[PDB]
């Protein structure tokens, strides 16, 4: 197959709506061992995130209905999902960390794929338990801090990589660490930054920026509250 | 219509005057650069304070007006996305809006690109950043300061993208003309790509 | 597994929208070879439907892509769709031949169950190709006013069952046999013989038949314009 | 309140006398049996006709109408769903509402349960086929014909639920009492097990 071959069955997929064939599709382009443009880098994340939130927002309906008389064999499929969802994240981090995180030449997509690793660190910490439960959260918070020192020294504050960096790492403390204080803490240091400095959005992504900035400010006051 | 042309040099003189040959190219008329010369800076603080107030005109700003809203059709649009920006004392027409819908001022809407006369030009209270093209760019005829401004209609439609407030409380905002809307400035896909909580 | 237990299981997938095991699921109630009742008789119908339909509303993109610079690998992936569908109907045309058409004690459920078997006989007439193409048709029809008579000659007109036989016998002419003067002419003779009796409305489902009625209404004039 | 049930002996006599000991149990008043039986038949065609066009009441007919609504609140609902039906000359005051939408009569809704009194009762134009509980069982006080009757009150809103013309031109309907809806008479999930083209 060649490297332009699978673009077109990679978006054949996502059309269809069947992204269990996206993902090994855009695994594929990536297993090629060449760095991959935006255009390729966002399809593939489009497609493994569809993937990964499917079987998240099945997980999830389990965990309140169990909660919420046998139940044991519910949560004997509940693990299957679970049994789902960590095969899925490890296999997609050893692609990051494989042909994704050393391929990264330009700065840019150094902080797309670290906050993407990240967040299949923090998907993963939550069926964990006991042996991953605290090992997972440890790479968690490595590889983001890692990208957001890249965001902070190197990238633009408006700009739509470092800005949702921010918003899913300020998720990622109220969520996982259960730790509001540094949750908003890390949100109005990031929103801030970028109020301050409005000459700093780009218009091919001006309206995409706003958006975001729309979000944190919808989280901090939720939090507080 | 040399008529209106005369309307200044009937009504302002050397002052209409000033402006005039201020015109490598010309896209507009002789009325028309002394038109948007009076307003720019600095006869327009009464052109948008009677218009606004729904108050009447006085007798050159009437003549100023009708110039002015005539050479936009003349003028927009061409080319693509630009960023100006505006600061004022408080009160900006936009503070009524719901975030995410359009609303257009009553009077114009001077601007500039430059972020030092953003921050500000009298005063600091509501500071905005705003994105179109319907912008008559009169960077050549009045840039007193150096603004290099780029001037909007009035009853134009703006889609506040964001309004949020500053830690010292000055109010930053984003807009953006109506007639671009949806996917107009939207990284190709980048947005879905990011995942988030929402 | 207990007859009961994989009822929790069948309605897990359900909410859990994870259709794929809701269609093992409910085929292991039905291979216990007993009756199964209208509750569980629904769910299934419900599963494999939303199966079908699944890869069916994939399979007719690329359909219309393809026709509207190769495009033979796009043909190659559109045939693991159709040889997705083939296996699915045929396995559960089983299932219907094996468990339900005989169990059906109950008359009313002697025409829902002809009335799928002649659906999954018409899903699979339009991936088909010269040896089934002919062959799936056959039985369809046959299937079809096989149960179309039961409905006749012992249903009430205005009977959800009745009315939704009729629909799906008036669309699989204008689709499948392309014909449709016989179409307009099952659905007129079907919607005129129910509104001529309307005291045969039953409370239990009066409004889920007038929903029929008012398909069919926008089939005849929509065909005859 | 003796004194409306002095009103139609005041004003009908042996005529409001008719209907009195019409009631085994009694859930309703002596004024509520006379007024209910002078309705339902056969003084109430120009009950209607005449809340119908907004007109002024008669002296004797605002004394029923009173009573009437009176006993609605006193009366309905309870218990399951009816299957009433009502045939007119043409024109009923449900072929302006759209498929699926809500609407109300202004004056009231006599209707049977008999489905050749349904075939008809002058005429065969317009026939109907509704569903609801607020409707008052008179199936007692005055069955002339046998006609078994419910009837609803007036500005009582109906989910047109279908509206088609027959072969030979009478358009039967389906209606629905306005706070049954949604999911009131839906086999459960028996729709979504069918299957259909859409
Ligand atoms: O009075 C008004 O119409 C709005 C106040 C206002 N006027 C002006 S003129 C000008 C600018 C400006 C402004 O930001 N607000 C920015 C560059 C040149
Ligand atoms: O005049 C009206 O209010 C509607 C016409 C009409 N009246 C009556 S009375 C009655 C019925 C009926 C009707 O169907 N229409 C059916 C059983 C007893």
């Amino acid at each position: 197959m060649d490297k332009s071959e699978l673009v077109q069955k990679a978006k054949l997929a996502e059309q269809a709506e069947r992204y269990d064939d996206m993902a090994a599709a855009m695994k594929a382009v990536t297993e090629q061992g060449h760095e991959l443009s935006n255009e390729e880098r966002n399809l593939l994340s489009v497609a493994y995130k569809n993937v990964v939130g499917a079987r998240r927002s099945s997980w999830r309906v389990i965990s309140s209905i169990e909660q919420k008389k046998k139940q044991q064999m519910g949560k004997e499929y509940r693990e299957k999902i679970e049994a789902e969802l960590q095969d899925i994240c490890n296999d997609v981090l050893e692609l990051l960390d494989k042909y994704l995180i050393p391929n990264a030449t330009q700065p840019e997509s150094k902080v797309f794929y670290l906050k993407m690793k990240g967040d299949y660190f923090r998907y993963l910490s939550e069926v964990a338990s006991g042996d991953n439960k605290q090992t997972t959260v440890s790479n968690s918070q490595q590889a983001y801090q890692e990208a957001f020192e890249i965001s902070k020294k190197e990238m633009q504050p408006t700009h739509p990589i470092r800005l949702g960096l921010a918003l899913n790492f300020s998720v990622f403390y109220y969520e996982i660490l259960n730790s509001p204080e540094k949750a908003c803490s890390l949100a109005k240091t990031a929103f801030d930054e970028a109020i301050a400095e409005l000459d700093t959005l780009n218009e091919e992504s001006y309206k995409d920026s706003t958006l975001i900035m729309q979000l944190l400010r919808d989280n901090l006051t939720l939090w507080t509250s | 219509d040399k008529a209106l042309a005369d309307g200044l040099v009937e009504h302002f003189g050397l002052e209409a005057e000033q402006y005039l040959g201020e015109h490598p190219d010309g896209p507009y008329s002789d009325a028309e650069v002394m038109a948007l010369g009076l307003y720019t800076n600095g006869e327009y603080q009464h052109l948008n304070r009677s218009l606004r107030q729904g108050r009447e005109l006085d007798a050159g700003q009437a003549l100023i007006d009708r110039g002015m809203s005539a050479a936009f059709e003349k003028s927009g649009p061409a080319e693509q996305v630009v960023k100006t920006f505006r600061g004022t004392q408080g009160r900006d027409a936009f503070e009524a809006v719901k975030e995410g819908q359009v609303g257009h001022d009553a009077g114009y809407l001077s601007t500039s690109r430059d972020p030092s006369v953003a921050r500000s030009f009298a005063g600091q209270g509501t500071i905005t950043t705003l994105f179109g093209r319907s912008g008559i760019d009169v960077s050549e005829i009045s840039i007193e300061g150096d603004e290099q401004e780029i001037l909007y209609d009035k009853g134009t439609d703006m889609r506040v993208l964001l309004s949020a407030k500053d830690g010292q409380g000055v109010t930053r905002r984003v807009l953006e003309e109506a007639t671009l809307g949806e996917r107009s400035g939207h990284g190709e896909g980048l947005l879905d790509a990011l995942d988030l909580a929402t």
